[PDB]
């Protein structure tokens, strides 16, 4: 007779794609290249979205009711309309929501795929909740017209973009100390990115800060310089710089610790003869 | 924005008390914070070590397994995870690691990759402290693996570290299956309470003692205890690397006969009838069975045995069945066993215990005045063992060679080339065995081996020296033994040298034909398995596949595999004759000559044996084809002599000097590999050696 | 007052090229200075030993 | 990096070199073990870069 | 390596010479120049002088 081995496991639909998603080494990086480039894509579309809008002509929920908004210092109250409402577009809605659903189905598939231990580990991890808070509100926005032009912190996907990138460099190279300072550059990029986008959006109520002005401000803040020509004048932005400072001293020293643990390793094992040099030198 | 030293200036103190307050609030900051920082950095360094803890909530659900090692290395860990997780039944299990030392630098990343990050948990801590057995949740584990440290300076003290660790884990977690790997055979009875004990010295020496009878036995038992899918080297262009890499996926599996699809129909028929017709129909080799009445396992119980509905069947197949689609020598027991728990075996014995003076070779005694194997005039070819210190482990090299089922006339004179003089405790054990001699010396010097009789020796087993195992660098352990063997490979090309390597990675240095470039090709075969994550990355090495090199890192997998297969230690120790259950067969070998060449196929060979002698062939050891005017010419001749002539002139001159006859001295273009359970359609080329499990002669 | 991370704010860049310059100047500082610091601390430990030298001018008189 | 590890023979591009110099260590405590370090290093570089001229300085005859 | 090992006699190819030495005495002092010494040897014994071990009064 003819007998084929290991058919019990591979024939199953779950176990076949278990190998594709997790077990296979080559496929894993291809999958992560899909997620990391997607997370960059949704962050870039965010930067595009804030770029082409001018709230001087009117801010509304969606459709007809849009009116110009003004800010005055004497009134100590905040107009909360511009903080939540933004006339993002029709197409940036489309491309971004495709990313939102794709990320949700991909991760919830991984949730069930890797579940072994009473699904306590998966839900608690910070990587899971971060994706929920920046995709789930963006999935329910399909249903209603007036909730299409609603602000969602989709800039936070740079953190999961960084998380995808470090899960990449763990296995393959595409040095060792260079493999960490590269990640330290990324978290500085993500830390600035949320600070720039967060201050820009929170300052839609007052000071109407541009995207570049917020970027300059966000750099002179994380460098502890703080000139004071550009400052937050309203309490949400004041809270944001406070909470943006606090995360900095709790996310950066951890990166610094592993970097200095690799600073000592950079002293030895130094040098490599490039393959391009060997062909000619 | 003040304590972060930012200080925008939109909100500032305008009146002097508040200005003083920010000044005094700043000043206290630089005097209260650095003190907290100092103790934190004093604890920053402590966070590097002692990292990890297994949460009590996880233990109730995760179904983990603990591994108490004394020092974890990259080679030892990846031989375990690639084996512990090679079974589908164990994909859920978490691996906890209780290593008292901190994580090795190269162990960091392999535990950081996403595959071995959600599975492996590392907790720095000793199993001898109950405070660290609570972290690993030893009371909740499904198995506990204690592994002895092979590369320590003290080998009898690295064994007591394991006896106490087996004791500490037994009184803290009494209801937990214990798995111990002990180093020396004398300490094997102190861990007898453990469910599964594997002894390095008892198992290793008994396999180096089978390469002399059945060649490459240490390789057959190696690919059997390594769990692999069976797809290594299928992309190879070479024909043998395709088939040999396929048949090396055969493992020993067990099943109840009635639930087996393979053996169901042969209920009530003879065991040899079921074994042959299972191989003919499906290709599985049924080596032995265990009845329900007894707990003993019998290898090839014989033709008289009749199958039953209750019996358990042990077979060799690529995967488990459920994962398949469709003077006179007196015969007696040796009186003086050197250690407690030594297995009693029916052996060939001299009628009177030989005196200690009669065992020694180099200096004769009053009874015999012979001084070398030439003077003794042995009828059969010798067996030379170049061990360092004769002990309890070496005694396990002699019992399989002297066991009763071996033919009396085929006995090979065992000669031990001990670096140190054997103690009177060891001589009392071997004084009963026939034609077992010893002589001080080493494998490096040439005179000692010539006195031993290396001219007419079939095998020279070079046992690893216990002194070199503690070498710091990997190559430094076998730097001397590889070169010393490489000297004898040139001097004696026809000799069969079996070498024990401290580290398996040193196989590349072993064969080393300088002109041949096949060593580069053998690495390409390993790179694709390295990316595929296969157990036997060393499988395609020329010395290993031929049975010439055996490291004990090959049989560490016997313990981890025993977790899913509780019979593997008994099956292995039955093949080597380490334990002898009455009615169980023994591993034999047969040479297929041209008189048997009419049996073209391996299946037809199975039919002939299972109808005449009821011997069950396991596999095939296949070999391939891979006055100034007078001395003026003496100058011209002695200058142009080839190295083969220079080496030949060296041994002959030494034999002249020591007194041995120069005659009889007067080469390996051969490739060998081990096919385990080949399909019944495989051809039987000449010079084939077929492993057998012959039934017990006293059945 | 910018490279000392003080930044009073009495003198500030008001136009975006200068704002970019201080941003890019802060970035290059954070990437060129730590490299100099690393070799300096690698030589900070060497300054503890091999300390001292007797000046040639001192030997002529002292 | 050690010449006995092929991972470090790829960095040095041993397959591309015009000559390989292995020099034994004269000032080690063991002189017959500082020679076996060189025999194995001559063996390791020979099977990784078979077409490369080898230059060995051995200590003992 | 072959030239050096030939000068020290470490290897002996048949037909190859060996490194020797001669002491210039006062009986040879009429050979003032090293060149004239080369002429005498290359016409009588065919020995090729490599160099000179010169001793002084320091
Ligand atoms: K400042
Ligand atoms: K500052
Ligand atoms: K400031
Ligand atoms: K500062
Ligand atoms: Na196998
Ligand atoms: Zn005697």
């Amino acid at each position: 007779r003819v007998q084929v081995e290991f058919y019990v496991n591979e024939n199953t639909f779950k176990e076949r794609l278990k190998l594709f998603f997790i077990k296979n080494q080559r496929s894993s990086l291809r999958i992560r290249l899909f997620n990391f480039s997607l997370k960059l894509l949704t962050c870039l579309l965010y930067i595009v979205r804030v770029l082409l809008d001018d709230p001087a002509l009117g801010i509304g929920c969606w459709g007809c009711p849009k009116q110009n908004y003004s800010f005055n210092d004497s009134s100590s109250e905040i107009n909360w309309a511009p903080i939540l409402w933004v006339e993002r577009k029709m197409t940036l809605w489309a491309i971004q929501v495709i990313v939102a659903i794709i990320s949700f189905l991909e991760t919830m598939l991984l949730i069930y795929l890797s579940y072994k231990g009473n699904i306590w580990e998966q839900i608690f991890r910070v990587s899971f909740v971060l994706e929920m808070i920046n995709t789930l509100p963006f999935i329910i926005t399909i249903f209603w017209p007036p909730l299409r032009n609603l602000f969602i912190p989709v800039f936070l996907n740079c953190w999961l973009a960084k998380h995808a990138l470090e899960n990449m460099i763990n296995d393959f190279h595409r040095s060792a100390m260079f493999n960490q300072v590269l990640i330290l550059f990324c978290t500085l990029l993500c830390l600035v990115f949320t600070g720039t986008c967060g201050i820009q959006h929170l300052e839609r109520a007052g000071e109407n800060l541009s995207l570049l002005t917020s970027f300059y401000f966000c750099i002179v803040t994380f460098s502890t310089v703080g000139y004071g020509d550009v400052t937050p004048k309203i309490w949400p932005s004041q809270l944001l710089v406070v909470i943006m400072i606090c995360v900095a001293l709790v996310v950066l020293p951890l990166q610094f610790e592993e970097l200095v643990y690799l600073w000592m390793e950079r002293q030895k094992s130094g040098g490599n003869y490039s393959r391009h040099r060997a062909q000619t030198e | 924005v003040t304590f972060s030293t930012v200080g925008y200036g939109d909100v500032t103190p305008k009146i002097w008390p508040s200005q003083l307050l920010v000044v005094i609030m700043i000043c206290v900051a630089l005097v209260v914070l650095p003190l907290q920082f100092e103790e934190l950095v004093y604890l920053w360094m402590e966070r590097q070590k002692s990292g990890g803890n297994y949460s009590r909530h996880r233990a109730q659900t995760e179904k983990h397994v603990v591994l108490c090692v004394s020092s974890l290395k990259i080679d030892l860990l990846m031989d375990f995870l690639n084996e512990f997780y090679a079974h589908p039944r164990l994909q859920d299990y978490y691996v906890v690691i209780l290593c008292p030392t901190e994580m090795d630098v190269q162990v960091r990343r392999v535990l950081q990759i996403p595959l071995w990050s959600q599975r492996v948990i590392y907790l720095q801590g000793s199993a001898l402290k109950d405070q660290d057995l609570m972290r690993a949740k030893m009371d909740n584990g499904e198995a506990c693996f204690i592994l002895s440290s092979r590369n320590e300076v003290d080998r009898t003290a690295a064994d007591h570290q394991t006896i106490l660790r087996a004791w500490a884990v037994k009184d803290f977690a009494p209801n937990c299956p214990l798995y111990v790997q002990i180093l020396k055979p004398e300490n094997k009875f102190h861990v007898k309470f453990a469910d599964h004990v594997v002894c390095e010295e008892e198992c290793k020496y008994a396999m180096l003692a089978l390469n002399c009878i059945c060649p490459a036995t240490s390789t057959l038992i190696t690919l059997l205890v390594h769990t692999s899918r069976g797809q290594e080297g299928q992309e190879s262009p070479e024909q043998w690397q395709r088939m040999y890499g396929r048949c090396s996926g055969n493992e020993v599996y067990h099943i109840r006969m009635g639930d087996s699809k393979f053996f169901r129909e042969y209920e009530g028929k003879s065991f040899t009838y079921a074994a042959f017709h299972a191989h003919k129909k499906y290709g599985v080799c049924l080596i032995g069975l265990k009845r329900e009445d007894n707990k003993s396992i019998l290898l090839n119980p014989g033709p008289r045995h009749i199958l039953a509905a209750s019996d358990t069947c042990f077979y060799i197949n690529i995967t488990k069945e459920e994962n398949s689609a469709f003077v006179e020598y007196v015969k007696g027991y040796p009186p003086n066993s050197p250690y407690i728990g030594s297995s009693p075996t029916l052996c060939h014995l001299l009628p009177v215990k030989a005196p200690f003076c009669c065992l020694r070779l180099d200096k004769g005694c009053k009874h015999n005045s012979y001084e070398d194997a030439k003077a003794y005039g042995f009828k059969n070819k010798l067996i030379i063992v170049s061990a360092e210190t004769a002990g309890n482990g070496l005694y396990n090299f002699i019992v399989p060679l002297r066991a009763y089922y071996r033919s009396r006339k085929e006995l090979n004179p065992i000669v031990l080339l001990l670096d140190n003089k054997p103690d009177h405790h060891f001589l009392e054990a071997i004084c009963c065995f026939p034609m077992v001699y010893y002589m001080e010396g080493s494998v490096d010097n040439l005179d000692s081996l010539l006195q031993c009789g290396i001219i007419y020796a079939d095998n020279l087993v070079v046992v690893d020296k216990e002194s070199t195992m503690s070498a710091e660098e990997d190559y430094m352990a076998d730097a001397k033994t590889i070169v010393n063997v490489q000297t004898m490979f040139r001097l004696f090309p026809s000799l069969s040298i079996t070498t024990e390597l401290t580290h398996p990675s040193n196989m590349r240095f072993m064969q080393f034909r300088a002109k041949d470039s096949y060593s580069l090709a053998l690495s390409k075969l390993e790179k694709r398995e390295r990316e595929n994550g296969s157990n036997l990355a060393f499988m395609f090495r020329l010395p290993f596949a031929a049975g010439r090199v055996f490291s004990i890192s090959m049989l560490d997998t016997l313990l981890y595999q025993s977790f899913v297969k509780d019979y593997m230690i008994t099956i292995t120790r039955l093949l080597l004759g380490l334990d002898t259950t009455p009615g169980s067969g023994y591993l034999c070998a047969m040479k297929i000559t041209e008189g048997d060449l009419w049996i073209r196929t391996y299946g037809r060979l199975f039919q002939k044996l299972c109808s005449s002698s009821a011997e069950i062939p396991i596999g095939i050891y296949r070999t391939e084809s891979h006055a100034a005017e007078w001395i003026s010419q003496q100058r011209l001749s002695l200058y142009r002599r080839s190295e083969r002539q220079e080496l030949s002139e060296l041994v002959k001159n030494r034999m002249k000097h020591l007194g041995l006859p120069t005659t009889g001295y007067d080469h390996q273009n051969t490739l060998s590999y081990v096919l385990i359970n080949p399909p019944p359609d495989t051809r039987l080329e000449p010079s084939d050696i077929v492993y057998l499990i012959r039934s017990d002669p006293l059945a």
